């Protein structure tokens, strides 16, 4: 799958849903040509990452 | 599909086809005017004036 | 034949509402339409043709 297609069928998908999460700072994400993402949902100074 | 003659039809020769809504339910006005709106919940443990 | 059967005939069907929206201007009335739901008896099982 092109980076296109890991965006729109994969990495946005779940990315309209990370919402209602204690502490989250940011998230951020990554779509490439070998097929691979990664979304990265980095939180606030102490929280507990269980 | 493809009848015995012609060229083809398609999805305009049955139905309407433009932007509409997911969901028509809930309708919202400010003062009477059409509007749109967003209630936020207040998450567990976060403070209301920050 | 047995299986692709049952699925068949044994298959809540969601059946939508009698008014939705968007709607006609007027109507006034809408309401739920509930289709069938699935076999429940022996007897209604023992009667799903094949």
């Amino acid at each position: 799958a092109s980076a296109e297609t890991v965006q729109d069928t994969v990495v946005q998908v779940i990315e309209q849903q990370m919402n209602g999460i204690d502490n989250l700072r940011y998230i951020s994400s990554e779509s490439n040509s070998d097929g691979s993402m990664t979304i990265t949902v980095t939180f606030e100074q102490g929280t507990d990452p269980d | 599909k493809v009848n015995p003659d012609g060229s083809q039809v398609r999805l305009k020769d049955v139905a309407d086809v433009g932007l509409g809504g997911q969901d028509y339910s809930i309708n919202a006005q400010f003062n009477g005017s059409p509007a749109s709106g967003i209630a936020i919940k207040l998450a567990t443990g976060a403070n209301a004036l920050d | 034949d047995v299986s692709s059967a049952i699925q068949a005939q044994n298959v809540q069907i969601s059946s939508g509402q009698l008014g939705g929206l968007p709607a006609v201007k007027g109507q006034q009335l809408n309401a739920t339409i509930i289709g069938k739901t699935r076999l429940q008896t022996a007897e209604q099982f023992e009667n799903i043709l094949l």
